[PDB]
RNA sequence: GCACAAUCAUAGCACAUAAAAACGUUAGGUCAAGGUGUAGCUUAUGGGUUGGAAAGAAAUGGGCUACAUUUUCUACAUAA
């Protein structure tokens, strides 16, 4: 199994979003331009709200992939700040170390 | 307003760019 | 030929010997493919299809079918300006990129009259 | 600004690749959106979480099959037999309510 | 039944050659090295651990083979492979009318399964504008062409290419933009006369 | 006319490490490298330096069988170069419906290798003489009178080439 | 006493073609500890120093990257735990090279990196000039 | 109080490692890291990578050597290859040992599709740093 | 023996700062980082989709802006 369901359902988000990355491209091509005339431009945003829902990339959150936890994460290591510490504690983290100065 | 030619495949076939 | 092959795993059988050093050990590893080729090089393997760069930063030899004077090729030269200077897509990948926007406008062809101006 | 500088610029973004005609900046955002990655295609992005099932089921069948030994799902399945033998176990599944 | 073998530095020759036992880089395994080495930080009344089931010798990445004779010994044999360098270019200034032409290239290396760097396409090129054939009309319309790719103090035409995916595709670009702004400087167009 | 330009070395991703490898010679009070260098499982007899690197290869031998059990759990690529020695091997055939599909799958991997041309044949497939080729060699490989058996059907079934039938 | 002989049989052919040039070779080998870029400075100067090449060695400034996060677990705020990750940095500057020469340092260079250290090549390649631009007229 | 990788002192009387005597504020001071690779340098990636791969070599042996590893595992990793230095008790024959070692050398090459290399020092017994 | 001290770090000393600070007190905080002993759910206290989670009668803690002339605006290193 996974760490929790929300992990669950956020692996799934990434891979919907991961599927209907470059449709979602070239669909925003058309609105974010002011060349095109604004007729097709509504019909480009019904398109674009006819996606599914877990397709925009504003849904997934950068949890941790030990305990999966929505906040305190470190983006580099993808990990808590208490996963990261306890990792870092033990030495098991190449050149970390306290901070003395 | 005015647009200039720009002579693309010419330099293209000059410069091995095509 | 099944001979020829059960002729080599003989050959095989007797070149096979354990490792007596670390060096015979990475000359192995590296014939087989295992071991990095080096100097390395951060391109080793990739090829891109053999393609150059004509082949990525000149795209206008694809916008031969959409009109010239609309703002098609406004819009058009954008994103081949774009697909110029992305290097992580592939010359074959930019190709189903102009393909659907070929493929889009000439299928919603009631708007682009409706609009008032006149596109092919 | 001369005539013969807006066209010495735009014969070097002719030959430079950049664009050509003058377009204003809410439109530059479509030469953006070609020019790098996407957001839901970078590797960072949608290889985040590693596939936690294959190393499940990996060591999972590893403890199975005898060479992996797995002290917490022994530990786990210690107090479940103490539990069941205790008397309080897992019910089935369509009579915890009703039976 | 147990067995308690004792290590070879009771074997060890006092003359053996060192490169023999350490060719590659090795996990320092202590029954090998007969050197007594005592690391840790020491106990008020006792003394640093000594190597046996030291983690703190194993922590450490070991220079045992590439001690100054096995390097030698090692560079001997390599310099079969190499090329003498051409004494004619000892000076820069002779480099400079010589090969003008300078292709600045970067490579990485990193510890682990994958090779791809996105630092790796780019490719740098700079020429020295005092050694072409641009004429005054031609080095003024350059100027003005390349812009802030171009120093004056310096004099020097940088090309900063990074749009290839390929690192032969960007120098092969580089060169073509090089041959296109040496060639676009010539041609005097209709708007230049005003 | 001053300027020199010299000549370039072309040598394989390996020569150089094989000039490295020649520097250093055997030692002599070290074991050799396949065991492992701790003296509590440094091999003392002759039988002993046998059964460790047959223990070994035993556990070789049991991982890749984990390996080619379950391959899904190996499926994931996260080497750029694209290694195939790592990747799991299949056993099983691709196409099974298609009788002419079915048997080049199942020559290169011997006792179901015989039910392939009984299957063939039991919807009266004409077979070339490139396909019972192989799989001819596919009982002379591996394996008295199954012998004759599959003798009989090479030569009166269909006539064969007899440089595929000496072979 | 047990030597073995003939041990020696490399494969090195030369090629028609002529081979590259560099002006100048910037290796900037990037740790975490200094005495492992110590010891491979001085690895990389006798190294050098054998073949010839006349390497010369500084040391750019180090790169010292800290953070603060929490110290407990649930609430507590006012109390901190600060990270920090040193990065030390070993230039080796090589001029005057061939393309086989680079090669050949290159290769007793990279395969004996250590685990905890990465490095940064750069080649400064020599070139006379293109077809395109040695006489033309457009 | 501190109490992150920190065994606390019993009466006297028991055993300890150079690794676990020391506070986790003597990194890089007094000990150093049991992983080294390039991730965590300055301008490098691939860092969490590295971590996840590392914590699962951590929970795969601590599994495959049951009760007779001495200490942590040491994972060097140089030039594609990745070495994991062990410290073993005698506990195992080596008609074992030899069958673990070389089952998990090609099963965690097949897993991350890379070179390993896995070493092992047996020791008599737990090396005791402190007071015992 | 653990603390204190010494040493280490803020790339030279000294100072300072940082770091460290044992055994225990507050059944102090955290089952909601994560796992968990005990007791409870299993066609539900479990798993999915959509839509909403206001608002201030009022009190209060911590911050930013000020209440100007040692001020405000403009160009600008501080003589307008
Ligand atoms: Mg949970
Ligand atoms: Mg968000
Ligand atoms: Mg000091
Ligand atoms: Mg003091
Ligand atoms: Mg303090
Ligand atoms: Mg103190
Ligand atoms: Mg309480
Ligand atoms: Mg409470
Ligand atoms: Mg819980
Ligand atoms: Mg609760
Ligand atoms: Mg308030
Ligand atoms: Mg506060």
């Amino acid at each position: 199994y996974y760490v929790d369901w929300k992990m669950l359902r956020d692996v799934k988000r990434r891979k919907m979003a991961y599927e209907y990355a470059d449709e979602r491209l070239r669909i925003n091509s058309l609105r974010k331009n002011t060349i095109l005339p604004k007729d097709l431009q509504e019909v480009a945003d019904e398109e674009i709200a006819s996606l599914p829902r877990d397709s925009c990339p504003v849904r997934i959150r950068n949890r941790c992939v030990m305990t999966s936890r929505p906040r305190g994460v470190k983006r580099r290591w993808r990990l808590s700040r208490i996963v990261f510490r306890h990792l870092a504690d033990h030495g098991q983290l190449s050149g970390v170390q306290r901070a003395m100065w | 307003a005015a647009a200039a030619a720009a002579a693309a495949a010419a330099a293209a076939a000059a410069a091995a760019a095509a | 030929s099944l001979w020829d092959i059960e002729f080599a795993k003989q050959l095989a059988a007797v070149t096979e010997r354990p490792f007596q050093n670390g060096f015979e050990e990475m000359i192995q590893w590296t014939k087989e493919g295992k071991l990095w080729e080096f100097p390395i090089n951060n391109e080793a393997g990739f090829d891109d299809d053999g393609s150059e760069f004509h082949e990525h930063i000149f795209l206008d030899k694809y916008l031969q079918d959409f009109p010239k004077q609309g703002p098609i090729r406004h819009f058009m030269e954008l994103v081949t300006c774009g697909l110029s200077k992305n290097p992580y897509l592939s010359v074959k990948q930019k190709v189903e990129h102009i393909e659907w926007f070929r493929n889009y406008f000439n299928e919603k062809r009631v708007i682009l009259k409706e609009s008032g101006i006149q596109l092919n | 600004l001369s005539e013969y500088a807006v066209r010495m610029s735009r014969l070097s973004a002719r030959l430079f690749g950049e664009v050509a005609r003058p377009t204003d900046s809410k439109s530059m955002k479509v030469v953006k959106l070609f020019s790098e990655q996407p957001l839901a295609k970078r590797k960072e992005t949608y290889d985040w979480y590693p596939n936690h099932n294959t190393y499940f089921a990996l060591m999972g069948t590893l403890r199975f099959l005898g060479l992996y030994r797995d002290e917490h799902q022994d530990f786990r399945d210690e107090q479940l037999r103490l539990k069941k033998l205790r008397g309080k176990g897992k019910p089935r599944k369509g009579e915890g309510k009703r039976a | 039944r147990r067995k308690a073998l004792p290590p070879r530095t009771e074997k060890m020759a006092v003359d053996q050659d060192w490169p023999s036992v350490y060719p590659v880089a090795a996990p320092f395994k202590p029954s090998a090295v007969p050197l007594p080495v005592r690391m840790g930080y020491p106990v008020k009344r006792g003394v640093p651990m000594a190597k046996e089931g030291n983690l703190e010798l194993l922590k450490i990445p070991n220079f045992l083979h590439l001690t100054p004779v096995a390097i030698k010994r090692h560079c001997e044999a390599l310099k079969d492979f190499c090329t003498e360098w051409p004494a004619a270019l000892d000076s820069d200034e002779k480099c400079e009318k010589h090969f003008p032409i300078e292709i600045d290239t970067a490579d990485y290396v990193s510890a682990g399964p994958s090779i791809r760097n996105p630092k790796a396409r780019v490719v740098t090129l700079r020429v020295k504008l005092s050694s072409l054939n641009l004429d005054d009309h031609a080095k003024k319309k350059l100027i003005k062409l390349v812009g802030d790719r171009y120093c004056k103090s310096t004099d020097v035409l940088t090309i900063k290419t990074d749009r290839c995916p390929l690192k032969r595709q960007n120098y092969d670009y580089a060169v073509y933009l090089l041959t296109v702004l040496y060639h676009e400087s010539w041609k005097t167009e209709e708007w230049e006369k005003k | 006319e001053e300027v020199v330009i010299p000549k370039k070395k072309t040598w394989d991703k390996v020569a150089i490490l094989q000039a490295l490898a020649s520097t250093v010679h055997r030692d002599s009070t070290a074991a050799p490298y396949v065991f492992q260098d701790d003296p509590y499982l440094i091999p003392t007899s002759s039988v002993e330096s046998h059964s460790f690197l047959l223990a070994k290869k035993s556990g070789e031998n049991a991982a890749k069988f984990i390996i080619n059990s379950y391959p899904k759990y190996f499926q994931k690529d996260i080497a750029e170069p694209h290694i195939p020695c790592l990747m799991p091997e299949y056993f099983e055939p691709q196409i099974e419906d298609v009788s002419e599909a079915a048997l080049q799958e199942r020559i290169k991997l011997n006792y179901n290798f015989q039910q392939r041309e009984q299957s063939e044949e039991l919807e009266e497939a004409t077979e070339a003489d490139n396909e019972k080729s192989k799989t001819k060699a596919g009982h002379h490989l591996g394996v008295t009178w199954r012998t004759k058996n599959n003798a009989e059907r090479i030569f009166a079934l269909m006539p064969e080439k007899n440089a595929h039938s000496y072979c | 006493v047990d030597v073995p002989k003939d041990m020696t049989k490399p494969e090195i052919t030369i090629s028609d073609e002529p081979d590259t040039l560099y002006k100048r070779l910037s290796v900037l080998v990037k740790g975490h500890d200094k005495a492992v870029l110590d010891s491979y400075e001085y690895f990389a100067v006798l190294a050098a120093k054998e073949l010839g090449i006349s390497i010369k060695v500084h040391e750019p400034p180090r790169k010292i990257e800290r953070f603060t996060l929490l110290k407990s677990v649930h609430i507590f705020k006012k109390h901190r735990v600060q990270y920090e990750m040193r990065t030390l940095y070993r230039c080796l500057e090589l001029e005057h090279l061939t393309g086989s020469t680079a090669d050949v340092y290159l290769e007793y260079i990279q395969r004996n990196l250590p685990e905890g250290v990465a490095m940064e090549v750069t080649k400064t390649k020599l070139e006379q000039l293109p077809e395109h631009i040695r006489k033309p007229i457009w | 109080k501190n109490r992150a990788a920190r065994v606390r002192v019993s009466k006297g009387d028991k055993p300890v490692t150079y690794e676990e005597a020391h506070a986790p504020h003597y990194i890089a001071h007094r000990k150093g890291w049991l992983s080294l690779h390039t991730g965590n340098l300055d301008g490098e990636d691939h860092a969490a990578e590295r971590t996840v791969e590392d914590v699962f070599l951590r929970k795969f042996m601590l599994g495959t050597f049951p009760g007779c590893l001495a200490d942590q595992l040491v994972l060097k990793r140089r030039a594609n290859q990745l070495e994991i230095c062990a410290l073993v008790l005698r506990q195992l024959p080596p008609h074992k040992f030899y069958f673990l070692v070389g089952y998990s050398e090609t099963l965690l090459s097949h897993f991350y599709k890379c070179p390993v290399h896995l070493h092992l020092q047996t020791v008599p017994s737990k090396v005791v740093y402190k007071y015992i």
